[PDB]
């Protein structure tokens, strides 16, 4: 053809523009060709496009952009794509263009995250033209009704004012603030930018017909901001809208922080009976018993499995193993039966085991507030230090007069064992609310150096200031950690300094580099731990760097066993992922490090029943060691909480190993210690509550945290491991009526009956179901749970949802 | 390892030597003999001898590697 | 149109955990050997 | 594994020796002592 | 949709990579 | 041999290969795009296909392709050539990178045009590199077309540098026969007569042509003398004007004068001159060893070698 553009580039150096353009235009023809010739000749074609007095800039860029394109430049090639104004077709659809559109997008976007940051310095000039090509492709896809890729690019370019234009003028509004709202919670990472966005999708909900408050308070606690949902509360409350008031402060209970609660409370405080109802519901009075009376009714127990373990028990390891799983059978319910009929077997414990049974004595009464201070009347310095201690888990996360009466007590503690019971107690009941007169009885005792008394502390101070980061108890608590000689007190100050800083998910760098390149041991397993509590669920990349790095690389293997466990808690918002990890680790060299890949497991898969984290668990237990094999029991009864055959099919399998170890021989001790502890697991509260750290609503539960935490350090004190009764999440759906009463309705899940009812004690099949208002509702056995056609009360929330629901009644 | 005690211990003679210009201490005639024995010691690199040499050697010891 | 360019996106960076899978499953073998 | 279609088609090791002399000497020393 | 998978690649590419260093480290501690 | 139906046949295949925007499909696509090639280069045409794989050769840039990138280069490349679109070709190579990581084939190939350009565009030495590297790339075993027509090149281009190219290539099986002529050139060459080197040029022109050479067989036209030179300094330190000149026949000895100095100028030796009484002093060589240049070659192979063990270690293969 042509076969060299040498003639048309010499004539275009002429200066007639009337030829000029002609061979702009021919050169625009065949450039595809003969890009490397007009790339050797570009000069004079940027001549022509600077020099504005001639009338073709827009083609004159564009030409040079194509060449430029084609040489593979793609940065002068966009600028000159750019300054071809609007000559430039979008709708053509052709390579050239797309793969320029490609290139404008991703530069804008990055300039956008650039600007994004800086606060008002640099604002590049984001050359508006670019602007304007980022609009008109919005636009264009706005046509093409790409609605979610539209509202995406908006997303990454912050552009929220295109991000809210979209989603309002989309299809569907409710769907896509739906989507919007899981593309928030689960992928946005920079804090600043995601609570924009949770700010601008709370308006977006607000101006709606019917704003769906119960979203709007759930990014409002995502955002902190109390004011705000009080505010709404109260402007509901005027409204009348009294079950939209009472379902979203259950949501508000469940997810928010007690800080925040408490502010959103002396807010309101700030008719009267509505506002004590909601004063009384955000402080959750009466919305754990609820809780309680539900596992009352249905308390399923099979106690035979345990009068077999109670007849294999020999040691006093095993007896206390028993007493723990009988205490996780019951949970929180008033019955005892062991208690209240092996007495003598009972007896046969002491020393530290009066203590651990004391305390398994709150943990099956927990939540009991109503006989407290006289429950205790039925229950040495072992056994006094032990109701102390039970006392406080009875009112672990509810701090009730209990905590001042607490604090007098271990005031006047005159005992080691009683100091160290009266600190662990009040440290439950004040967990979170970090009280100054609190602080300050555990400072005290702590200062008074003792083991015995000086974990208790430890234990304590962290409980209280949880999340709370005071720079003051801080450096004290470290400075005590580094100057006083007893490791036990050392332990206890390590799990006190993870807890106090559970917060601040970012804001934890100093400290944390800090206590990892300390000295101790004890103290790097400290700085794990605290980065567990600050990083819980973030998916942090940086933090899971920093966590397998020091597991592997460290030379204490109890260390190197706590920063697995570390990596665990931080991988659970994301279970498929921990698995490739905890797998490569699990079949370690270390012996300490498998068990710590095998506790990882059992957090990232807690409440979650996975498969292919069974898959893991099983050719480890059965290991050449003894406290590995305990740990693969106890995470494998952890995975399987509250789960049958036919969603897990190997519940029997591991079932069947529990029992044929417990009724064993040349197992170790600690072996059947930790298979007692994974039946009362498996079996725990009725068999009818589970272990989620995250509340229903996708938020983190910090009691939940805390508790498993805890529980998960108990290798250096087994009293430790009640504290699972925090992380015990009561697997119910209440239908509350405005008259504030169960109503005698009946809920119907439209599956098999077979494969989500409770374990046999030790029509071919219906696939239709019936239940009433206190409802044993598993996660999965959630979503397909739906209410019957008709009745007298309907859900005013998606029963999908889960957790209590109000329900709106017909005419009576 | 090596490097960071030369430079400590030369950052140490410059320490003295500048008390010793301010007039803080006395002059000792025998510690500067031993600084300008040192200096006087000091080799010549760009010698164009010494300098073939190490390239030959060089050759050697990349050849080898 | 949109979806062209999306679509490439994912093209590249499934190339790219392709081969940096692959390279995992190496370097998984080493270790575990 | 591939044949580039698109291209189609005294025992022993010796320069260029060859070089089209006469007798190597027998001339040359002959010559050369009748001159000297 | 297309955005929510694309975003999950980003994810699960860069955990890839630390993947690779996990191992790179751990493979020189355990010669170690 | 029905290229009408397999041409109609193979431009089906391109539309399902463009239209299929799939990774793994990218080998096949090189393939098909090759043998497309082929049999419209046999119809003789071409053009459409310049037009055609030029599109795909920046579809597969865009997207980061490499056997793809380097066979589409490589049949884009011998377009230009066959239609003789050399100055355009040499900057489109120019201003195109070549991958690395493509097939002993295709950098065999391509090795080969870029040889041949630069051969044309006067630059001998890349030349001679060039060719040398991408016979040594190309396969023993067979494609004896592609080693002839890469043996022809390197004797040329060797013979215009002054180089006599072994006799080992002479003697090879399956070259003698397509050799024989170039055999009788270099013959002719280094006897340093015209008359039976034109009378050679005369018989096995028709060849020569077929080929492509005349414009190199004139570039020898030239370079006999270069060459005459070029072994005349060898063999002397400190020979005088008048006798080079009377030793390679060049009347007027200051024609030889001329002649030495334009060597000067290319490089294809090294001596200064003296006209103040007449001589050529050739430049004493230096102890190359006594100076950096050893260590930066044998940097270089070190760094291939870590780099090829780097690369094995990587291509290991464990079963799960």
């Amino acid at each position: 053809m042509i076969t060299s553009a040498a003639g048309i580039i010499s004539l275009l150096d002429e200066d007639e523009p009337q030829l000029k353009e002609f061979a702009l235009h021919k050169l625009n023809a065949v450039v595809n060709d003969f890009w490397a010739e007009i790339s050797e000749s570009v000069d004079k074609i940027e001549v022509l496009y600077e020099d504005e007095g001639f009338r073709s800039r827009q083609f004159a860029a564009l030409v040079a952009s194509k060449v430029f394109y084609h040489l593979g430049a793609f940065e002068e090639s966009l600028n000159y794509a750019l300054g071809a104004g609007d000559l430039f077709n979008v709708n053509d659809n052709s390579e050239y263009v797309e793969t320029i559109i490609a290139k404008c997008i991703d530069h804008y976007t990055k300039q956008c995250v650039e600007n994004a940051d800086l606060p008002e310095g640099e604002k590049k000039p984001i050359d508006q033209r670019l602007e304007g090509i980022v609009n008109k492709m919005f636009q264009r896809c706005l046509d093409d009704h790409k609605y979610k890729q539209a509202i995406g690019i908006a997303l990454e370019t912050r552009r929220l004012d295109v991000f809210e234009k979209t989603i309002l003028e989309s299809n569907d509004v409710p769907g896509m603030l739906a989507y919007s709202l899981k593309l928030c919670m689960s992928l946005m990472q920079n804090k600043q930018f995601r609570n924009k966005v949770l700010r601008v999708l709370v308006k977006i909900y607000m101006n709606l017909e019917k704003p769906d408050f119960i979203n709007v308070c759930q990014c409002l606690i995502f955002l902190d901001d109390p004011q705000a949902v009080s505010d709404i509360l109260e402007k509901l409350v005027k409204e009348d809208n009294l079950l939209m008031a009472y379902q979203i402060c259950f949501d508000l209970y469940e997810s928010a922080s007690q800080q925040f609660l408490s502010s959103v409370i002396q807010n309101l405080r700030t008719p009267k009976d509505q506002t004590l109802k909601m004063i009384k519901i955000l402080s959750g009075e009466m919305a754990i018993e609820l809780h309680l009376q539900f596992l009352i009714r249905n308390n399923n127990t099979d106690l035979m499995i345990l009068k077999n373990t109670k007849d294999a028990v020999r040691n006093s390891v095993c007896h206390t193993a028993t007493v723990i799983a009988n205490s996780f059978m019951h949970c929180g319910t008033t019955s005892d039966q062991f208690l209240r009929d092996n007495l003598e077997w009972l007896a046969r414990a002491t020393n530290w085991a009066k203590f651990t049974a004391t305390a398994s004595l709150g943990v099956i009464h927990k939540g009991h507030e109503k006989e407290a201070l006289q429950l205790m009347a039925t229950y040495s310095a072992y056994q006094e230090g032990g109701g102390l201690y039970a006392l406080g888990l009875i009112h672990a996360n509810h701090g009730g007069d209990i905590i001042d009466y607490l604090l007098n007590q271990l005031k006047n503690a005159s005992n080691d064992i009683v100091r160290h019971g009266g600190s662990l107690g009040l440290g439950l009941a004040a967990m979170g609310t970090a009280r100054q007169d609190v602080y300050d009885l555990l400072k005290t005792n702590l200062y008074q150096d003792d083991a015995v008394t000086g974990e208790a502390a430890g234990l304590a101070l962290g409980l209280v200031m949880l999340g709370s980061k005071n720079a003051q108890a801080i450096e004290d608590m470290v400075g005590y950690a580094q100057e006083t000689q007893h490791e036990k007190i050392l332990r206890g100050l390590a799990v006190g300094i993870a807890l106090v800083m559970y917060g601040r998910m970012e804001e934890a760098d100093a400290l944390i580099e800090s206590l990892c390149r300390d000295k101790d041991p004890i103290l790097r397993r400290s700085g794990m731990y605290t980065v567990a509590m600050a990083y819980c669920g973030s998916g942090n990349n940086k933090a899971i760097r920093r966590l397998l790095h020091v597991a592997v690389s460290d030379v204490n293997d109890d260390v190197r066993r706590a920063a697995v466990e570390s990596l665990g808690f931080i991988l659970f918002r994301t279970p498929e992922q921990c698995p490739s990890v905890v797998s490569l680790l699990s079949e370690s060299y270390n012996p300490h490090v498998r068990y710590g890949a095998a506790m990882a497991l059992g957090i990232c898969c807690a409440g979650t029943g996975n498969k292919e984290a069974i898959n893991l668990l099983e050719p480890m237990t059965n290991d050449p060691v003894n406290y590995v094999r305990q740990g693969a029991l106890i995470a494998s009864a952890l995975i399987m909480i509250q789960q049958t055959e036919i969603t897990c099919p190997k519940v029997n399998q591991f079932r069947q190993l529990y029992s044929k170890v417990i009724n064993d021989k040349h197992d170790d001790v600690m072996a059947k210690f930790g298979a007692i502890l994974a039946q009362g697991i498996l079996d725990a509260g009725g068999h009818n509550v589970t272990i989620s750290l995250q509340s229903r609503t996708g938020h983190t539960h910090m009691p939940s945290v805390v508790g498993v935490l805890v529980f998960t350090q108990f290798w250096f004190w087994f009293p430790l491991s009640h504290f699972l009764s925090l992380a015990y999440t009561p697997t119910c759906v209440i239908g509350l009526n405005k008259d504030l009463k169960m109503p005698k309705v009946q809920y119907k899940s439209n599956c098999k009956p077979s494969t989500f009812a409770y374990p046999a004690p030790l029509e071919p099949e219906p696939n239709f179901q019936l239940l009433d208002n206190p409802a044993r509702v598993m996660p999965a056995q959630l979503k397909v749970l739906t209410m019957p056609e008709t009745c007298r009360y309907q859900p005013f929330k998606p029963l999908s949802i889960g957790g209590i629901i109000i329900l709106k009644d017909t005419s009576e | 390892h090596g490097l960071k005690g030369l430079n400590s211990k030369l950052l140490d003679i410059r320490s003295y030597l500048e008390k010793v210009a301010t007039g803080k201490l006395p002059i000792n005639h025998q510690i500067i003999y031993q600084l300008q024995d040192v200096f006087n010691l000091l080799p010549d690199v760009s010698l164009q001898e010494f300098v073939k040499a190490f390239y030959l050697k060089t050759n050697d010891q990349m050849v080898v590697v | 149109g949109l979806r062209q360019y999306y679509l490439s996106k994912i093209e590249e960076l499934q190339l790219i955990v392709n081969d940096k899978s692959q390279n995992l499953r190496r370097l998984q073998a080493q270790r575990n050997e | 594994d591939d044949e580039f279609e698109e291209f189609p088609a005294h025992v022993w090791e010796d320069n260029w020796d060859d070089d089209n002399v006469e007798d190597d000497f027998s001339n040359q020393l002959r010559a050369e002592l009748e001159k000297h | 949709d297309l955005y929510s998978r694309y975003k999950k690649l980003q994810q699960e590419l860069e955990f890839l990579e630390v993947q690779e260093e996990y191992i790179k480290d751990e493979q020189k501690n355990l010669k170690k | 041999k029905r290229y009408k139906e397999a041409q109609k046949i193979s431009d089906d295949l391109m539309q399902k290969i463009s239209t299929q925007n799939r990774r793994a499909l990218d080998l096949v696509a090189a393939k098909c795009y090759y043998y497309h090639a082929r049999v419209y280069e046999f119809l003789d045409k071409l053009d459409v296909v310049r037009s055609f794989l030029h599109a795909r050769l920046r579809t597969a840039t865009l997207r980061h392709d490499a056997d793809g990138q380097a066979t589409l280069l490589n049949l884009l490349l011998r377009n230009y050539l066959h239609y003789s679109l050399y100055d355009q070709a040499e900057k489109l190579v120019s201003k195109s990178v070549f991958p690395e990581q493509a097939n002993n084939n295709e950098w065999a190939r391509y090795l080969y045009y870029t040889g041949r350009i630069k051969a044309i565009q006067l630059e001998y030495s890349e030349a001679r590199r060039t060719m040398t590297n991408a016979l040594r790339k190309a396969p023993q075993h067979t494609a004896v077309g592609f080693k002839q027509t890469v043996h022809k090149l390197l004797i040329v281009v060797e013979l215009l540098l002054g180089e006599i190219p072994d006799r080992l290539q002479f003697r090879q099986p399956s070259l003698k026969r397509s050799l024989m002529p170039y055999f009788l050139l270099t013959q002719a060459v280094r006897t340093g007569n015209l008359a039976k080197f034109n009378q050679v040029l005369d018989q096995f022109g028709e060849k020569f042509q077929a080929d492509g050479t005349y414009t190199l067989i004139i570039r020898l036209r030239h370079n006999v003398i270069k060459t005459g030179v070029r072994m005349i300094s060898l063999s002397y330190s400190r020979i005088s004007l008048a006798d080079i000149a009377q030793k390679l026949q060049l009347d007027s000895p200051e024609d030889a004068e001329f002649i030495v100095a334009k060597a000067i100028r290319d490089g294809v030796i090294e001596a200064s001159i003296n006209h103040e009484k007449g001589y050529v002093q050739s430049k004493e060589m230096i102890d190359i060893y006594s100076t950096r240049e050893p260590q930066l070659a044998f940097h270089q192979r070190i760094s291939f070698c870590l780099d090829i063990h780097n690369m094995s270690v990587k291509a290991m293969r464990f079963p799960p």
